[PDB]
């Protein structure tokens, strides 16, 4: 050595071997394989990625609602206790829990699902997600001239 | 026709975790540590909004490459898994948009 030396600090690479960050399959045993490409080719528009982006989320979303496919909880340690904004007049003693979690889920799809219609008004969404409004009467009238 | 140089990484990342000092360093480590197995990884950039600062437009982030060739070999494992509970859509991205942070 000349003179001084300067060294380097001593530490490992962590973060190798603990978490997995790139799992697929959650809340149960690895067997259900979801079969899509996410990379988007090269040719589209940006409102067209995220209806490609959308419907793989929209898919894979209501395989949650489908099987119950949650796996790790949306706040693990809540913060601040606060009510909800929508108002609800009274609900259900046998169904509550079950119904908060699906719909919730519902919301997330459908959060996609009005966006992709935005994006793409030839989109097909799926065949269990409803149009909102009940509606009253049965069939339309006829208007005269 | 796809392969440019950096590589896209989408739908791993919400505004309300790169708001956070502990949330920030696990991801831009982790994702350094992975991005790191199929190649050489010249850095990584993850918008990070002050209180609010660069919220509209965060969400996506990503990593600057050194060759397409490990930036393809990466993506095409990185493409179905999962940050946590969501499908990743890894894609690529131009050297000089990211530079410019135009997010292209």
């Amino acid at each position: 050595m000349a003179t001084g030396a300067n060294a380097t600090p001593l530490d490992f690479p962590s973060k190798k071997r603990k978490r997995s960050r790139w799992n697929q399959d959650t809340m149960e045993q690895k067997t259900v394989i979801p079969g899509m490409p996410t990379v988007i080719p090269p040719g589209l528009t940006r409102e067209q990625e995220r209806a490609y982006i959308v419907q793989l989320q929209i898919e894979d979303l209501t395989r949650k609602l489908r099987t119950g496919d949650l796996g790790i909880p949306p706040n693990p340690e809540d913060r601040s206790p606060s009510p909800e904004p929508i108002y609800n007049s009274e609900g259900k003693r046998l169904n509550t829990r079950e119904f908060r979690t699906r719909k919730k889920l519902e919301e997330e799809r459908h959060n996609l699902i009005t966006e992709m219609v935005a994006l793409n008004p030839d989109f097909k969404p799926p065949a269990d997600y409803k149009p909102p409004a009940t509606r009253v009467c049965d069939k339309v009238m006829i208007p005269q001239d | 026709g796809h392969p440019t140089e950096v590589l896209c990484l989408m739908n791993m990342v919400l505004p309300e975790e790169l708001l956070d000092d502990e949330e920030y360093e696990e991801i831009v480590e982790d994702v350094r540590d992975e991005c790191s197995k199929y190649g050489l990884v010249k850095s990584i950039e993850i918008p990070r909004p002050v209180d609010g600062v660069e919220v509209p437009g965060c969400g996506k982030i990503f990593v600057e490459f050194t060759s397409v060739f490990d930036c393809q070999k990466a993506m095409q494992g990185l493409t179905g898994r999962k940050f946590a509970n969501r499908v990743v859509v890894t894609k690529y991205c131009d050297p000089d948009s990211y530079h410019r942070r135009d997010f292209w």
